């Protein structure tokens, strides 16, 4: 099912980040190495053909980029603090040493000293110089920008690196443009999808048939006949446009760009602006109409900008109230057209921009520290509640309940009863881990109020060191973490909210015309069922899928240290399950119950990104666009390499198949109606007149 | 063509007429409901049921009064009973079959073969041989 | 949902297919259609005519009743139902699968979701929408006024001597002797 399909829908664009530093290599002449993409932790060393594009490998080396210097080749890196220290071969990335008590030695990189030596730039123009005898042959005209020289490589294969604008690069050779590239979508910090699509009674009845029997007549010539009535034979860009699978999906990146991506094309660059603003918090649509964005700065700016179908204007820039720095931005209520800004120092701004050309107002704030919620009246916020950890606690994960549509109000068992599955709108789910017992703390707190409801501890040496998760379901949560007691393996737990567990009951949730006051505290209660899973590898991250109508299963989607994307369907995560001998002959359990089956091997046809590498950095977002054609559904994971891919939880039902075999279909049609044409005179002639006996 | 055939024909045509605008408006209520971010009744409902009573009245036309030839006589006197369907009682059967001058038993009154051989042995002396 | 155009490679090749299998059926039925001494038929005929005269003639015989017995006696002494729908579920069930072809107008019952739908490992979707199994299990149902139109259609001696001994008196049918009555019962 992959192989028609494995690299045409795969998006997958490759970022190498500015480059910092570009050392040479000593065999395979036409080959560099590229340190770039510093941090306060690590950097990114890749290796790079310098006479084409195609990156050949990258890894993200934990340590500073003023660590990393050549032998006295052979790449010794040198931690600081102690003299943890590893030689890495040049040419093949093998760990050729490693070391704790002394690094062999080290030089530092040179500088580039390109004038004085082969290069004179006088007239906007680019001469090549020999060292003696200036003749000065390969000269250039500059482009457009210009900044620095990168590389340049004087003997047989020659190669020229030119860094001309902030964040392109061009590459000539013997001089002929040969490849560029570009590194502006280096860190995508926030999304924003836009979506492309189509666009007296006798009088009537004259007007309707006139037009038919013309749009008829027209159509009647052009055997082909034949193939107009297949409606078989054709162009995929309207069948695309069609199910809503073409989107433009607009990025911010971490400095100030925004830029528009084909969704399908594998990703041209439609538009690119590039603003001023020097980081990019968050954006949003302005209003429901889809035609303007408003953009929120580091620094405490905010721009406005119009949304066109040729190149973007910025057509509003201008401060906040008070300028400080922007944590954090909140989108409250649509027609209101209000937001609350928490800047550092933890102060939060209510925002009322624009028109865009009792009812309270609740909000959630979470930190490390713990989740706090908030009260919006009369235009000012008040402090509601606290629910601070101590001062060995550490909250890791949160997650909210995403709003979804309704489709069936209970799961139905065998033998015809229901379950009435919990619906409570107004939930958040949050890990608490706490060293000095070593222990992870599950708990399902309601919002509005602040009970907790629900509290759930696993002692089993968590590490903490690995990453852990949550995702909130429409009535489930599921969380990962790293555990060590039953096997040292990574550990998936799923819990599963009912009204009452009796098999036929409704306790609360009267229905008819209660009109609840969730503000008193008078809700419903829940019940709860809690598996644990154990899965191989290590899960970085998670979500949840989404489509039109929320039928389909949810997909719980996960991206590993790897860098692969697996996901696996809520149906194999079922709480309530059993170890598959009580399922036997079990008439009350389910339509197709699954059983529990402990350990989750992984399925290497769900593997995304087939065979691409896809690095996708410390911080990234998987996000899940819906589309038309309920069964599909678009994932991307946004980060340093931004990547996106369709995927089908339930299979493809909605569109048939693109290998339906139609001519077999009518071979059998064609046989059926010729047999029966050969055998009808024979029975005629045969029974009828000898059956009378004339 | 008498009305029957040209009621099945104008039916056909009105009915795939209708058939074919109810699928081009019910296509544009969600196509169109698509377009806008999931946000001609009257002639088309009569033009249809127009149809529809056209097929009817084309399925009842199709009925014609029985109309005869006496099978004795060779004038056309056509013995219409003005009616539609084929009576049930006996004796009405028989008397639609007594108007015309033949007997149902056929057969076994006249015996075919004997009679055969006489007069077609007969049949050779007459004046008209 | 959203089906797009698979309502014509689905319906109207299982439509065609099953008037097909009906019409040749119809042939193969016909073809198929589902004593050698003049002795053995004249001995059958005369058992029938025994028959007849207990039933057909025993009724307006009325003085000729008493003179037959004396001569009577003296000479006297479903592969079609499993064969087609298992092959077309078959067919149906190898090139239509995994698949929602339409929603029915009509709300069935949960379990015919289990029954409709066995191409779809969903668990909410609706009872309304189904697979394409189920477009032959109504047209199996379904199909009977359309092949009306276009044009279909559908030892021993012993046991009669003692029959003959029975039928002696046992009822002389008061016939020929009412009939004036009856006449001037109607015709007035
Ligand atoms: C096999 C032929 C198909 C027959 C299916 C029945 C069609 C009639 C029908 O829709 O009635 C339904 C079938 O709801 C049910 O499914 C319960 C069935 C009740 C009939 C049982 C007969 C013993 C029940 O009536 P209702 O008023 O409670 O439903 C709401 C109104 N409605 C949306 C239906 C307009
Ligand atoms: C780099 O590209 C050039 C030209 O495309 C090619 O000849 C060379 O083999 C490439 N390098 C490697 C290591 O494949
Ligand atoms: C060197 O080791 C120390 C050990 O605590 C660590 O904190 C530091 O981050 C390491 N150096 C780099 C560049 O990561
Ligand atoms: C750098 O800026 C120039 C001028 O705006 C423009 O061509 C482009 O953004 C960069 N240069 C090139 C050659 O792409």
């Amino acid at each position: 099912v992959f192989s028609d399909d494995a690299f045409i829908t795969d998006w997958q664009l490759a970022n190498l980040g500015p480059w910092e530093k570009v050392i040479p290599d000593s065999r395979d002449r036409n080959r560099v190495l590229i340190l770039s993409n510093p941090t306060e932790t690590s950097c990114l060393v890749s290796s790079f053909n310098v006479s084409s594009g195609q990156i050949l490998f990258r890894n993200v080396l934990p340590f500073t980029i003023d660590e990393i210097q050549l032998d006295s080749n052979a790449m010794v890196c040198v931690n600081s603090s102690s003299n943890h220290w590893q030689k890495y071969d040049l040419h093949d990335w093998f760990l050729l040493e490693e070391g704790v008590d002394n690094a062999p030695s080290t030089t530092i990189l040179p500088q580039s000293s390109y004038l004085n030596d082969q290069v004179s730039i006088k007239n906007n123009e680019l001469h090549i110089l020999d060292e003696q005898s200036k003749l000065a042959e390969w000269k250039l005209e500059l482009p457009q920008g210009f900044n620095k020289v990168e590389y340049f490589h004087r003997e047989d294969p020659l190669a020229l690196v030119l860094n001309v604008n902030d964040t392109q690069y061009m590459g000539f050779s013997a001089l002929i443009p040969v490849w560029q590239r570009d590194e502006w979508l280096t860190n995508v910090v926030d999304y924003a999808v836009l979506d492309v699509f189509d666009s007296s009674l006798w009088n009537a009845y004259w007007l309707r048939l006139t037009t038919n029997w013309n749009r008829l007549i027209n159509l009647l010539k052009e055997p082909g006949r034949v193939f107009t009535k297949l409606l078989a034979l054709k162009d995929t860009t309207v069948s695309d446009l069609k199910f809503g699978f073409a989107k433009i999906l607009i990025v911010l990146t971490h400095d100030g760009f925004i830029g528009g991506l084909d969704m399908v094309n594998k990703g041209q660059l439609i538009w690119k602006l590039d603003l001023e603003i020097d980081q990019g918090v968050k954006m949003f649509w302005t209003d429901k109409n889809h035609d303007e964005l408003v953009v929120f700065s580091h620094d405490g700016h905010y721009l406005t900008i119009e949304v066109t179908k040729d190149q973007p204007i910025i057509k509003s820039r201008s401060p906040l109230s008070e300028r400080k720095t922007v944590d954090s931005v909140i989108r409250l209520n649509e027609h209101d057209h209000q937001y609350l800004i928490k800047f550092e120092d933890k102060d939060h701004l209510l925002f009322k921009l624009n028109p865009g050309k009792s009812s309270h107002i609740f909000v959630t704030e979470h930190d490390t520290n713990g989740i706090y919620g908030y009260i919006i009246e009369n235009d000012t916020v008040k402090q509601t509640w606290k629910k601070a950890v101590n001062s060995k606690e550490k909250m890791v994960a949160y997650s909210k309940r995403e709003t979804t549509n309704l489709n069936t109000l209970g799961i139905t068992l065998g033998d015809k009863s229901v379950l009435y599955k919990y619906l409570y709108p107004n939930l958040a789910a949050y890990l608490i881990a706490n060293e000095e017992h070593h222990t992870i703390t599950f708990n399902l707190i309601d919002t509005i109020t602040g009970e907790i409801l629900i509290t759930q501890e696993h002692k089993d040496s968590p590490d903490f060191r690995f990453p852990m998760d949550i995702v909130f379901g429409e009535y489930w949560v599921v969380y990962s973490y790293f555990s060590s007691e039953p096997v040292p393996e990574q550990k998936l737990v799923v819990v599963e909210l009912y009204e009452s567990l009796t098999p036929d009951e409704r306790l609360s949730n009267s229905s008819d015309n209660f009109s609840y006051d969730p503000l008193t505290g008078h809700i419903n209660k829940p019940q709860f069922q809690t598996k644990q899973f154990i899965f191989p590898e290590i899960i970085k991250t998670m979500s949840i899928s989404k489509t039109t109508d929320d039928i389909t299963t949810k997909a719980i989607v996960m991206e590993l240290e790897n860098g692969q994307i697996t996901y696996i369907p809520k149906l194999l995560l079922n709480a309530r399950g059993k170890p598959a001998e009580e399922m036997a002959k079990d008439k009350k359990k389910e339509f197709m119950a699954t059983p529990y089956t402990p350990v989750i091997p992984i399925n290497d046809n769900f593997i995304i990104t087939h065979f691409r590498n896809l690095l996708p950095g410390s911080d990234s977002q998987l996000i899940s666009i819906p589309t038309n054609l309920e069964s599909t559904s678009i994932i991307c994971d946004l980060g340093l390499d931004v990547f996106c891919t369709r995927i089908t939880p339930s299979g493809q039902f909605d569109l048939m198949s693109p290998t339906f075999e139609k001519g077999k279909l009518l071979i059998t049609i064609f046989v059926l109606l010729v047999i029966t044409y050969f055998i009808r005179p024979s029975v005629s002639n045969k029974k009828l007149k000898s059956q009378w006996l004339i | 063509s008498f009305v029957s055939k040209l009621l099945y024909t104008v039916s056909a045509l009105v009915l795939f007429h209708s058939g074919f605008s109810s699928y081009e408006f019910h296509h544009l209520l969600k196509l169109n409901s698509l377009n806008n971010a999931q946000g001609l009744p009257k002639d088309i409902m009569y033009e249809t049921y127009a149809g529809l009573i056209l097929f009817v009245l084309a399925v009842f036309t199709s009925f014609e009064k029985l109309q005869y030839l006496p099978i004795e006589s060779n004038d056309g006197k056509i013995i219409s009973q003005g009616n539609y369907l084929k009576e049930i009682a006996l004796n009405k059967a028989t008397n639609v079959d007594n108007l015309i001058g033949s007997n149902p038993n056929g057969e076994i009154i006249f015996t075919p073969s004997f009679v055969d051989v006489h007069m077609k042995r007969k049949i050779c002396r007459e004046w008209a041989s | 949902l959203l089906d797009d155009q698979l309502k014509y490679w689905v319906l109207l090749p299982i439509s065609i297919v099953m008037v097909l299998t009906g019409v040749l059926k119809q042939y193969i039925m016909t073809l198929i259609t589902g004593a050698q001494p003049r002795v053995k038929l004249t001995e059958w005929q005369y058992l029938q005519w025994a028959q007849l005269l207990i039933g057909n003639g025993g009724n307006l015989s009325s003085d000729a009743f008493a003179a037959k017995k004396e001569f009577l006696v003296k000479d006297l002494t479903n592969m079609a139902s499993f064969i087609p729908q298992t092959i077309i579920m078959w067919w149906v069930n190898h090139f239509f699968a995994g698949f929602i072809l339409m929603q029915l107008p009509f709300p069935l019952t949960a379990k015919f979701k289990e029954m409709l739908q066995t191409g779809i490992i969903c668990q909410d979707l609706d009872v309304r929408w189904v697979s394409s199994i189920s477009w032959y299990f109504i047209s199996v149902l379904g199909l009977n006024p359309v092949y009306n139109l276009i044009g279909l259609n559908d030892q021993v001696d012993k046991a009669m001597h003692a029959m003959a001994n029975d039928l002696t008196i046992i009822q002389h049918e008061t016939c020929l002797d009412n009939v004036e009555q009856r006449v001037l019962k109607q015709y007035m």
